[PDB]
DNA sequence: TTAGACAAT
DNA sequence: TTGTCTAA
């Protein structure tokens, strides 16, 4: 509630960050962990190419890769009990909370 | 007659200008982070082992090198030099052990 | 005092570069990594006040052993601090002669906007940056530093098929590591680590560059 | 320690007296004209006769217990233990050259005994060595008196 | 294609002799001749030297796979 | 006491697997052979 | 960049 | 009594 708003029910975080975390979290559910640098590489390339709030729902390539990384290794809900996966999943959510 | 600059300070690139006089090939330090940021996590993995051996070897205790190598290969597992405290079990996977 | 004091530094950081290009596969001869600092005074200038060591002409390019198209320049910029301008100056030289890899041997540092444009240039513009300070030692000559060699993907396939192993549950190495920055390794490439152990004689452990 | 490559091992023994000939052309891109001449010789004067890739071996061979694992494959021991076994074989032959005792065993059966006891002394799977390494630095942690 | 240790380890022998000694108790049938003991551990340990314990072991490799070794074919120390 | 308890509970899972690699309680590979050669500490006394 | 807050023997 | 986490 210290990040939200009264009349509009959205938040004060910029849209690039909350797209980056939304794409990184569904990659770490599969437990890819090779793409959590790939997503920040491609969104820095996109935001360098055309910075805009007009990407309201998703960017096309961030959402396209986080669909391809879910489709590849489709049964990857079971390969995500590793230390390194829960490491990044605790670290990124703590970085978004702080 | 192996003369040893047994210093008391921590500056690793301070001594790199004196390469024509010092034998920098067999350099050493107490600090794990200084050699971890200068030489590497594979060269700050053989300093953790030597330092635990020296601390136990002041007091006459002989700890076998397999135990020390196992601890140094556990702590430098993620690529950085992690503790074994409360703030190191957040990397682990099972919450019952946490 | 930059007469002998800079001659020794430039000879040393040329030796660390030409022991780095040989350490990554590039074509370096025996004499190019055994210049006894007299022949370096023969084959370069001496007084930087006279400008006879031309740091705009210390740049060298090498070819790789697998194919001579894969080349790297070793840039020595005169400017102690590097901004957007010198990166855009050098990338004109990179794009005009069709390279993809290059290394910049800065003297003091580089502006964080230029590091952002160095990381985020292009995935087809492979770019690196070394300080003038951390190239007086050649850290792979250290006793505590093992033998690092790169690993091709087929060998990654077989050493994950042996142990019934996934890439999540392998030990890691960061990409800011001075030996992983030394070998210029991107993410995903496993490196092979040959430890001069004292219980055994050698030990092989494998790390993902994460 | 000494560095290795196909081109470097070619250069060392074949081209030093060759580029010791007189050439005084300029540094093309900061590299010596001898090195331009040696890259010329390597690039077109030597094609498919590159036996330097076998003279300089492509690597050292791996340790005997990384390749050919020790639990199945007999006589795959460490390099330190191989050195110890071979030094004791050299010393054992010297003392058994003049020794008026039995000597019921030869060098091969002695080596087979030592390699078998290296294999049988492997830590068996399921050992829980983590607690054994956490007690070895925990039970004399109580004995480290400050004085 | 089974590549693990051909030697039975110590924990293998402990569980095999434990379950086999409980595969002797509760009127369970015995497969060697006995000199007359009442402790089932002696009985189960004499069948180990007999290699008569028929138990198959599923040695769990950490993937989730397993190999089926037989106590008949495992080499005791 | 506390130090030994913490080193215990960060090393409770490192059992040696059948493929002789020291893995944790979830599959995470620490070492490829135990103690960099593979042996045991009690059984290395007469080597 | 630095003071309160939180847990362990 | 440490040592990091959180808020100003």
């Amino acid at each position: 509630l210290r990040g939200s708003c009264l009349n509009c029910h959205m938040l004060t975080c910029p849209r690039a960050v909350i797209h980056l975390l939304l794409c990184q979290l569904r990659v770490l559910e599969v437990g890819a962990l090779q793409a959590v640098y790939e997503l920040e590489r491609i969104l820095n390339r996109f935001l360098e190419e055309n910075p805009d709030p007009s990407a309201s729902e998703i960017r096309e390539e961030l959402e396209q890769y986080t669909t391809e990384i879910v489709q590849n290794n489709l049964l990857g809900s079971q390969g995500a009990h590793v230390k390194n996966v829960c490491e990044s999943k605790s670290k990124l959510i703590a970085l978004f909370w702080k | 007659k192996e003369l040893v600059l047994n210093t008391e300070g921590i500056n690793l690139p301070e001594l790199f200008k004196y390469a024509e006089v010092l034998d920098l090939r067999r350099l050493y330090s107490n600090d794990i982070h200084a050699i971890a940021n200068t030489y590497g996590i594979e060269a700050a993995l053989r300093v953790i082992e030597k330092e635990i051996k020296d601390v136990f070897a002041v007091y006459g205790i002989a700890v076998d090198p397999r135990h020390l190598s196992l601890v140094a290969d556990y702590m430098c597992f993620e690529g950085v030099y992690k503790p074994l405290n409360r703030f190191g079990i957040r990397s682990n996977s099972s919450p019952l052990q946490q | 005092m930059d007469d002998e004091e800079e001659t020794y530094r430039l000879w040393k950081i040329r030796k660390t570069i030409m022991q780095l290009c040989h350490d990554r596969g590039y074509l370096v001869t025996q004499d190019e990594l055994d210049q006894t600092l007299e022949e370096f005074k023969a084959q370069f200038g001496d007084k930087p006040s006279e400008g006879r060591p031309r740091r705009t002409d210390l740049t060298v390019l090498v070819a790789h052993n697998d194919d001579p198209t894969d080349q790297m320049f070793v840039f020595f910029p005169e400017e102690p601090k590097v901004g957007i301008k010198t990166i855009k100056v050098y990338c004109q030289r990179m794009q005009e002669e069709n390279i993809t890899r290059a290394l910049i041997v800065v003297q003091q540092g580089m502006t964080p906007s230029a590091k952002q444009s160095l990381v985020d240039m292009a995935p087809k513009y492979i770019l690196e940056q070394f300080l003038q300070q951390e190239l007086l030692i050649n850290i792979t000559e250290h006793e505590l530093v093992p033998e690092h060699v790169v690993m091709t993907k087929e060998e990654v396939t077989e050493l994950l098929a042996r142990y019934k192993l996934r890439e999540n549950q392998l030990p890691r190495i960061q990409a800011g590591d001075p030996v992983a920055r030394y070998f210029g390794i991107k993410r995903g490439q496993v490196v092979k680590i040959i430890r001069p152990s004292e219980t055994a004689g050698r030990y092989i452990t494998y790390r993902l560059v994460q | 320690l000494l560095r290795r490559g196909a081109f470097l091992s070619y250069s060392q023994k074949i081209q030093e007296a060759v580029k010791a000939l007189k050439l005084e052309s300029e540094n093309r891109n900061g590299r010596s004209p001898g090195t331009q001449e040696m890259l010329r010789m390597w690039y077109e004067l030597d094609e498919e006769s590159r036996r330097k890739y076998q003279k300089k071996a492509a690597a050292c061979p791996d340790p005997s217990l990384s390749v050919w694992r020790p639990d199945i494959y007999f006589a795959s021991v460490s390099e330190t233990f191989e050195t110890k076994v071979d030094d004791y074989s050299q010393e054992w032959a010297a003392q058994t050259e003049k020794s008026y005792e039995k000597s019921e065993l030869s060098l091969d059966r002695l080596r087979t005994l030592l390699q078998l006891k290296w294999q049988r002394s492997l830590c068996e799977p399921g050992e829980a060595v983590g607690l054994l390494a956490a007690q070895s630095i925990g039970e004399p942690s109580t004995q480290m008196t400050l004085n | 294609k089974r590549i693990t240790t051909p030697y039975m380890t110590k924990y293998e022998r402990a569980r095999v002799l434990g379950t086999r000694a409980l595969q002797i108790a509760m009127c369970a049938p015995v497969m060697v001749e006995l000199e007359g003991e009442t402790d089932p551990l002696l009985i189960a340990m004499k069948e180990l030297k007999a290699r008569k314990i028929p138990i198959i072991i599923r040695r769990y490799l950490p993937d989730g796979s397993y190999e089926d070794w037989g106590v008949d074919e495992l080499i005791i120390t | 006491g506390y130090l030994q308890r913490c080193i215990i509970k960060h090393l409770e899972g490192l059992v040696v697997q059948y493929d002789l690699t020291v893995r944790d309680s979830d599959g995470s590979v620490v070492q490829f052979l135990y103690g960099e050669d593979g042996l045991d500490i009690p059984k290395t006394q007469f080597l």
